[PDB]
């Protein structure tokens, strides 16, 4: 009926506490959000299910 | 304030009734420590250079 709701701080995954990396991750634009939206969508659907 | 941070995350001046994920948080480092072994003696760079 459900699976474990998983959320990721994408920025912590990719750039783990580095300001330099995080400033480089901005050069990829919205992908850090687009992933968090998709995972939050999955997580809400577990309560719906 | 947290409401303005939602208006930001949603790119809208009006917010519908809900719970909204916004900019994640981390406890910041309070101080820095450095721990190298207490070797006192400068290296023999003399007779090599």
């Amino acid at each position: 009926v459900s699976m474990t709701k998983t959320s990721v701080d994408c920025t912590m995954y990719i750039c783990g506490d580095s300001t330099e990396c995080s400033n480089l991750l901005l050069q990829y634009g919205s992908f850090c959000t687009q992933l968090n939206r998709a995972l939050t969508g999955i997580a809400v659907e577990q309560d719906k299910n | 304030d947290p409401l303005s941070e939602t208006k930001c995350t949603l790119k809208s001046f009006t917010v519908e009734k809900g719970i909204y994920q916004t900019s994640n948080f981390r406890v910041q480092p309070t101080e820095s420590i450095v721990r190298f072994p207490n070797i006192t003696n400068l290296c023999p760079f003399g007779e090599v250079f």
